[PDB]
């Protein structure tokens, strides 16, 4: 299929994701 | 007393599959089970009140090879036409 | 120039075949309501899925900007 | 049984076919030959109604 | 006549059916009638021309006796003769005992 | 040689060859569908909580949400189909793609370039003063968070494109359609709730229930559009003979057509979507080129002439922009169409003879009603219309739903009915024959 190298879990981008959430949600709102 | 619509119920299906469909079944000629006789006349002109062709050339031929409808039973073959005229249009669909 | 206008001709013939496609009676509203429903069906649970978080998400973005 | 039509008269009698027995194979029994029925029992009545015109000729005289 | 009918919770007395009630959702005249649910069977789903094939052995509705069976009656388990021949623009059975169509 | 190092480099999503049930499927095309909507709710870092309007037009095609995580959304990725669908279309680069490398390169080049666009879009995004505030070091920060966010769509996409049901990018943008229209009707700044205070406080406006009457409009006129009817039967079978036993065919059928000219006006409006993008963004940080702006929206230029006119109601006052808009869209569409034949398409010919080899058989009737050859025409009559042939058609009639306008967008509305239409089916569709099939077709 593709030629790409590297194997990434479909968990890990899905945990990676709410990495973003987490970080962006209490880096904006929740101002202190 | 000048014409019958009863033959202007001529129609019984159009043939179909493989070979012979191609331009034979559509476009100008076409090939279709019609009445028993034919009558070469209101097969001609009840296709004339419907694409007004005056049919290139009005044909008939009974339809023939072998029985079959369980043909590995008796078979029964009742007989019916290829209309296998060719229309002289073929347009108003 | 020809391949203008043999593309031209296979629009009326598919549309010739549009004609008698036609009286197959493409049921009459039967057919098109059975696309209508399960369309309308899917943008349905798709919008209220989106709808239970967004509106009350922007609840809470609102009373505590 | 014994329970049904209203009777036909042979002015309208006359209607009657030109729609059951006749332009009606250029549509559904042409389109018999064009298949597609889930409505089978529709064309069993384009039958057996025209069938009835010629019963309440014979049998009424036309009425 | 037609002395009994749609309208009876049937028991069953042929075994591995009886003791189990219902009604009779349509009666059948294969000497069976459709009763609700005392009809599931085994059923190897078959492969003989056209089926499905499935993975497991399906249960399917099939119907039981009347040669051998009993309905509930006007308060009655028990069946006390029958007849028909009932008012009105019905024509119905009636029991026999009950004297009354149930 | 090509991009190989760094292509390699790029993380792609490990597929299993295990077991995954219909369930399994489902549930994973759930979660992601609720990691998409949650970005649409969360907003990106910036302390200027200002930001100067919208892009209208933007939001629709891109399935994104200006102003949160996912600003940039689907963007980047068309945007990079495009580029692919020019080069290898165009006979550019004359690519054959029948070899898995050809295939795969044009693949893996284009996810590359995803990727080039998704920063090239966010720099380009807040250059074209989609925030208001252009502090250099505030700017980089957004830059990484807008973009970032896109990328996590890559890997969202790849993830429903190999654990689940749909594809990700059409999931997206139905998602984002489907939201807009009920939030918009129903939310908290609900149109129906506008129209239907408006009629309790005794001033009835026509307005507020406008743009829920184009939608409905619009979805009733776009799923009349595949309504048709016709059938083949030269399958074979006859198994049980006797017409009241069962039957004896083998029974084949469509009713719906056109179906792989969907993704040629997917890139259509999106390429006016950058357009009108990177003309605002040439403008107000260098020349115009494309058009002249002023008051968010272009005012003149290419960019005008060539920009939407929805969003409530029907622009009746300008017929010349209407009239080379809509021209424009349709070529557009026959273009990206036409790269959709030299560039991914579908097959007729062999499609044809793909079936004889049998048909159905008791076991004991040996077709030949089916003609191995002799049926390659019945498919090159048959396919297109489903790579070209609706492709202006569909352009045409998107366009003319946007002059209507709609909500959600009237050309939005328009792929995410059809998204939603193969979608549906996929959520109903597992069911039936893993009982071991409903059979005798062939």
């Amino acid at each position: 299929e593709t030629f790409s190298k590297i194997r990434v879990k479909p968990e890990h981008v899905i945990g990676v994701t709410v990495a973003f959430v987490i970080i962006e949600a209490i880096l904006t709102y929740g101002r202190f | 007393m000048i014409r019958e619509e009863r033959l202007l119920k001529v129609l019984r299906a159009p043939h179909v599959s493989e070979k012979a469909s191609t331009a034979m079944e559509k476009s100008n000629t076409i090939v279709l089970k019609v009445a028993k006789d034919a009558t070469k006349a209101e097969i001609k002109a009840a296709v004339q009140k419907l694409f007004e062709v005056e049919v290139e050339v009005v044909n008939t031929l009974v339809v023939k090879g072998k029985v079959k409808r369980h043909g590995q039973r008796i078979g029964r073959r009742s007989d019916w036409k290829k209309a296998y005229v060719t229309l002289k249009e073929g347009q108003n669909l | 120039t020809k391949g203008k206008a043999t593309v031209a001709f296979a629009r009326e013939a598919r549309t010739e075949v549009r004609k008698v496609i036609w009286p197959t009676r493409k049921p009459t509203k039967d057919e098109y309501l059975a696309v209508a429903k399960v369309t309308a069906l899917g943008i349905s649970l798709l919008g209220i899925i989106g709808y239970i978080i967004h509106v009350p998400a922007t609840y809470i973005k609102g009373i505590l900007k | 049984m014994k329970a049904k039509e209203l009777r036909e008269k042979s002015v309208e009698e006359l209607n009657t076919e030109l729609l059951n027995l006749l332009r009606e194979q250029f549509n559904l029994r042409m389109q018999a030959a064009s298949g597609q029925l889930q409505q089978s029992h529709l064309l069993k009545q384009v039958r057996r109604d025209v069938a009835r015109v010629k019963t309440l000729l014979n049998e009424k005289a036309g009425a | 006549a037609a002395k009994i009918r749609r309208d009876d919770e049937v028991i069953v007395l042929t075994g591995k059916d009886k003791g189990k009630r219902g009604k009779v959702k349509n009666v059948l005249s294969s000497g069976k009638v459709i009763v609700e649910g005392i009809n599931l069977v085994k059923k190897h789903q078959k492969p003989v021309p056209a089926l499905n094939q499935p993975g497991g052995i399906v249960e399917k509705e099939a119907a039981i006796q009347v040669s051998n069976v009993a309905i509930f009656n006007a308060a009655t388990g028990k069946a006390d003769r029958v007849g028909f021949r009932f008012e009105d623009g019905k024509k119905v059975r009636f029991f026999k005992s009950n004297s009354e169509t149930i | 040689k090509k991009l190989i190092p760094i292509l390699e480099k790029i993380p792609e999503v490990e597929l299993p060859v295990k077991e995954i049930t219909f369930k399994e499927k489902l549930k994973w095309t759930g979660i992601v569908l609720v990691l998409y909507f949650i970005m649409g709710c969360i907003d990106v870092y910036t302390a200027g909580a200002q930001i100067p309007a919208i892009f209208e037009f933007w939001q629709t095609i891109t399935a994104s949400r200006i102003g949160t995580l996912i600003t940039l959304g689907i963007g980047p990725i068309v945007t990079a189909g495009i580029i692919m669908q020019l080069l290898v279309g165009s006979g550019i680069i004359q690519m054959d793609l029948s070899i898995p490398e050809n295939r795969a390169l044009f693949q893996g080049c284009q996810k590359l370039l995803s990727i080039i666009m998704c920063f090239v879009e966010a720099v380009l995004f807040v250059g074209a003063g989609a925030f208001g505030i252009l502090t250099p070091l505030l700017a980089f920060l957004v830059i990484i968070q807008i973009a970032f966010g896109s990328i996590i769509l890559i890997y969202l996409d790849e993830i429903v494109s190999k654990y689940g049901i749909g594809s990700g990018i059409g999931l997206f943008i139905a998602a984002g359609v489907s939201q807009t229209i009920f939030v918009g009707a129903l939310g908290p700044e609900g149109y129906l709730w506008k129209f239907l205070n408006s009629l309790i406080q005794g001033v009835p406006n026509i307005e507020y229930i406008a743009p829920i009457i184009g939608t409905i409009i619009v979805f009733l006129m776009v799923v009349y559009a595949e309504c048709m009817r016709r059938r083949i039967v030269v399958n074979y079978a006859k198994r049980q003979q006797g017409r009241r036993v069962y039957a004896a065919q083998s029974t084949h059928l469509p009713l719906k057509v056109v179906y792989v000219s969907n993704i040629p006006v997917i890139l259509a409006a999106a390429l006016f979507a950058n357009i009108q993008l990177w003309g605002l963004a040439l403008y107000r940080m260098g020349i115009p080129i494309l058009g002249h702006y002023e008051g968010g929206r272009a005012v003149d230029g290419i960019a005008y002439y060539l920009s939407t006119p929805y969003g409530l109601s029907s622009v009746i006052s300008d017929p010349i922009h209407a009239i080379v808009y809509m021209i424009a869209m349709i070529i557009t569409c026959v273009m990206f169409g036409i790269f959709w034949v030299e560039t991914t398409g579908l097959d007729p010919k062999s499609m044809a003879k793909r079936i004889k080899k049998s048909g159905a058989f008791v076991p004991g009737i040996r077709p030949g009603e089916q003609t191995a050859k002799y049926i390659e025409h019945r498919l090159k009559r048959y396919i297109p219309p489903l790579t070209v042939m609706s492709s202006a058609f569909v352009g045409f009639l998107a366009t003319i739903a946007n002059f209507i306008g709609a909500l959600g967008g009237g050309t939005g509305v328009l792929l995410t009915v059809s998204i939603v239409y193969r979608m549906y089916e996929q959520l109903l569709r597992e069911k039936v024959s893993e009982l071991h099939p409903a059979i005798a077709k062939l």
